[PDB]
């Protein structure tokens, strides 16, 4: 009907969207347990 | 640390890290020498020629 265009009538959900601060809080945490243990663990990504 | 911009700014971080786990091995070493030196003194007698 006129009036209603698909891209307002219709809508699909998805996820949301992470904000930027988790990855940080993470990041930081991991640092800083590497850090007071002193074993680097080529870990917090690829092994290699 | 520095996870790859130089060769030698590389090495510091391994060496470091060798450095501390160092001083565990040699306290787990000296109680392995202690076991190894009670051995001995229990094969000095218990044991025949």
């Amino acid at each position: 009907n006129p009036g209603a265009d698909p891209r307002a009538a219709v809508h699909m959900h998805t996820f949301p969207e992470i904000p930027q601060s988790a990855q940080y809080m993470i990041n930081l945490q991991q640092a800083e347990a590497e850090s007071m243990t002193g074993v680097k663990a080529f870990n917090a990504g690829i092994s290699g | 640390a520095a996870l790859g911009d130089t060769a030698t700014a590389v090495r510091g971080a391994l060496d470091a890290a060798s450095k501390r786990e160092l001083g565990i091995l040699r306290r787990l070493s000296a109680g392995i020498i202690e076991i190894g030196r009670k051995i001995i003194a229990m094969n000095a007698e218990f044991l025949d020629d």
